[PDB]
């Protein structure tokens, strides 16, 4: 189930000069230790950590086919290894620039890539661990016009008879307030299939609530997952945690 | 082991819908076997305790039914074990090579449990059936009542994981901590309260079991 | 003389909540305090003195059993004989009850005499 | 006399479910109530009286072992000798059975005489 | 000649923190060290010697009880009589205190004499 | 005589898997069953009878220690003297082996005689 | 004679790692092996024989306390008298040390004589 993991989304706002520092300092501390985040959704990551190693695993994703690179990234030392898995999408079509990444405490059984009907969009990428799927996305910066389509393509893919048993959770930068997304979905007649999980505070300095999560309502114990804003790091986007409430 | 069990006061029509949820994110293994991360302690364990023993489920039910403050109904849920279900011993063994120590109370305790732990929540797909546990107050006898098949169950080809629980925390060399137990030396993690009862539309109360420290009890029977 | 003599008194569904061990007149003794499992009624206090009264031969057995039920917090029926201890200082602190029996309890009944 | 004498009775796969300690005729005694682990049959009640019967020398050993199996709730085989205790009130409350042996059980068998 | 004699001293809300077992003058003995549960005051040290003092007959019972409270770590009241043991090295290592009683304590009171 | 006499036999890296307590010929007795920790070989059965054989004075200590190792389930070495018990039905049920020692074992060695 | 006699030897911050129970010359005995909690120094082996040496009266008490400390695995100070046991085979297997005391240890000190 989704609540079994410590999930988190963060928009790096990456650049050729800051990205490595952001991986090695900020991302490391969010992930480190057994209490560290298990699943991390990352946006604007044009590069993986320099110390990450290619696994050479050829990924055939569900949905559509873009090249997804798998990496191992040791957060421990030589005498004590803590290996995490990174799933990175960089180049899309001739337009390129996806810059999405998902970091996992374990190796994905399956990978997903879904393309929303808005052709200007970056794809949606995900990994499957057992009966759970974790996806990330990064809607366009013009008020997130494709955010609803991003949710819709996700909803429709997992509604397929073979896919209905899966719990899926989507988190990333929607570039649009949670209120409006619920209105968009309401207009799309999809507002009740999912539940939007957002922090109460803004996630971008400015600024509004752009970074949050969406959980399929048929996911068992989905109502336990709470969006909690994390202390700011080295971007203008606050990381947002999705944790199970105490019980 | 192919199948394990839990006991719950939550009806089949609800459990078959939701399955069993972890209390929290506390991975500490020693805090789980002593019951410190379960419903009597910090209540945040990242494991669910099951048992391979049908008789232990009778004992769990008897420990609730024998209390005059308890009024509910209990069911045994048969669960198909997969690779997220682990026995205690390989993790006890591993943690010991990492400087950990388990005293004779903890080891006597674990031996009596026939316990397998799930690292993830337990899905409706793993839950094959529910059998009612019926109590004859006159005799103390516990018998199987009505049995109900779960339609959503998938008879997959899985079995329990024979290896070591992953992501185990390292500590600690010495603890001397309280061992929460109930009934005839049953680990508190088998309490109905040791899975998260967040069931939508189903606001029913869980009977709060009391626990005793099993160390002194075990010391008494170990003495003489 | 039997624990189940009708001239004795008993209290059902009690939990041993406190335990004391000491010595009086060269004789080791212990006392227990039991309270109703639900929180109601008045606590029951009984004592056993090793070298005194007719219940002397069962001192050790009752001590081990009282100590045991105390650790588990188990529901018990406590059997006493009233008006046995006479020493004013002893009775004021505890009671005049001699512990003569202990029976485990289920929900409806207890495994002891009625 | 032996625990395994054929004139004795035994019950396999039982759980010691209740425990009682008291005194009768200057003698400390204890009683246990056992039930089939699987829920079958009728409960069995046995007692041991410290200074009475031929089984007197094993009173302590049986008490400790009964206490042990009572705590673990493990499945055991109980051996009894019928019609030993004679006091009518005592027999009505418990039974006339003298506890004569206790054996641990595995899944398939029990480690004791039949 | 009672645990509850006013000439004895007691310390409430204590936890048994240390345990020692040895032999002196052909006599087995044990000592305990207790401290206030909240961290206050100065530690209390008491001993019981098997073949010595007026509290000799309660040696076994006090030892079993000391071991019990030590294992549970629960709040207790410890009763002593001062200036009993005389060997300078023994007293220096431990104290001159004879253990004469132990009572379990709740939040507001302790189940023992004053 | 000694537990470690070369005329006795021992079995290393065993786990006490069963425990039985009873009485025979006015004498309390107990028996244990042990199996190799790794699952190999054939079970070992030994008994101790309270009032019989030269190993009689160690009856209580071995019983307490057997229960302990039985409870913890730790790897042990069991020391026996063969061909001691004579009652045919007793031997059929258990064995003729007298329990003469119990030693804790680590991975590489056991803390006892060879 | 006292556990804390300067002619005795002691070893601090030890953990009881092994336990053995057997019989020699009609006398039940036990031996323990202790190791430094941190892994340093040389293992210590001590034995107590029930009917032998001047420390004979404390056999039961030392056995019960050794069992206790063995179960908890807590850091202890073990007190011995050297060169007591004389049987060559016994000494090679264990040692000639007589167990004379056991003291619980905190981080900085141990609750026993030096």
């Amino acid at each position: 189930n989704i609540s079994d993991y410590k999930v988190m989304t963060w928009n790096l706002q990456g650049s050729s000069a800051s990205t490595e520092s952001k991986w090695n300092v900020n991302v490391r501390q969010l992930l480190s230790g057994t209490a560290g985040v298990d699943i991390l959704m990352v946006q604007e990551a044009g590069a993986v950590p320099t110390s990450a190693v290619p696994t050479g695993r050829h990924i055939q994703p569900f949905g559509v086919g873009i090249p997804i690179d798998e990496y191992t990234w040791n957060l421990g030392t030589t005498s004590r290894q803590d290996i995490r898995y990174i799933y990175h999408s960089a180049i899309d079509v001739g337009a390129r620039r996806v810059n999405l990444a998902i970091v996992s405490r374990q190796r994905a059984d399956n990978v997903y890539v879904l393309r929303p009907t808005t052709v200007a969009s970056r794809p949606v990428i995900g990994i499957g661990l057992g009966n759970d799927v974790f996806l990330t996305a990064h809607a366009l910066a013009s008020g997130g016009p494709d955010a609803a389509a991003i949710v819709r393509v996700t909803i429709n893919f997992f509604r397929q008879p073979q896919m209905r048993h899966l719990s899926w959770f989507l988190a990333g930068d929607f570039n649009r307030s949670p209120d409006r997304l619920e209105n968009d979905l309401m207009t799309e007649h999809l507002e009740r299939v999912v539940a939007v999980l957002a922090p109460t505070e803004p996630t971008q300095i400015g600024g509004g609530i752009l970074d949050y999560g969406v959980i399929v309502d048929r996911a068992p114990y989905s109502q336990r997952v709470e969006a909690l804003r994390n202390p700011q790091l080295a971007s203008d986007h606050y990381p947002v945690a999705f944790l199970a409430r105490s019980c | 082991v192919d199948f394990v069990y839990r006991v719950d006061s939550t009806p089949p029509d609800v459990i078959f819908r939701d399955g069993f949820s972890l209390l929290g994110y506390n991975r500490n293994f020693q805090q789980f076997i002593s019951g410190r991360s379960c419903s009597g302690g910090s209540s945040d364990s990242r494991y669910i305790a099951t048992t391979s023993s049908v008789n232990q489920t009778y004992a769990i039910a008897r420990a609730y039914y024998s209390r005059s403050t308890f009024k509910g109904n209990l069911y045994r849920y048969q669960i198909r074990a997969d690779n997220n279900f682990y026995s205690l011993l390989p993790s006890i063994t591993y943690l010991e090579t990492q400087g950990g120590h388990f005293n004779a109370y903890e080891k006597t305790m674990m031996r009596l449990q026939r316990e397998y732990v799930s690292t993830l929540s337990i899905l409706p797909e793993n839950i094959q059936k529910a059998v009612a546990l019926v109590y004859d107050s006159a005799t103390g006898l516990v018998k199987d009542g009505v049995s109900t098949m779960n339609a959503s169950y998938l008879g997959l080809s899985t079995t329990s994981n024979p290896g070591v629980i992953p992501f185990l925390p390292e500590p600690q060399t010495y603890t001397q901590q309280r061992i929460d137990a109930f009934g005839p030396l049953i680990s508190s993690c088998f309490s109905i309260g040791s899975v998260c009862h967040s069931h939508r539309g189903q606001r029913a109360d869980v009977y709060n079991m009391s626990f005793y420290d099993a160390r002194p009890v075990i010391e008494l029977i170990l003495s003489k | 003389e039997w624990t189940g003599d009708n001239t004795n008194a008993y209290y059902s569904d009690e939990v041993i909540s406190e335990l004391h061990v000491g010595q009086i007149d060269t004789s080791p003794y212990f006392c227990i305090k039991t309270v109703k499992a639900n929180g109601s009624g008045t606590p029951v206090v009984a004592c056993a003195v090793s070298k005194q009264s007719i219940w002397a031969p069962s001192f050790k057995e009752l001590l081990d059993q009282a100590r045991y039920f105390y650790s588990t917090g188990q529901s018990v029926r406590i059997h006493v004989q009233k008006n046995i201890w006479t020493y004013p200082l002893f009775v004021n602190t505890f009671s005049a009850n001699a512990l003569v029996g202990l029976s485990s309890c289920s929900a409806t009944q207890c495994f002891g005499p009625k």
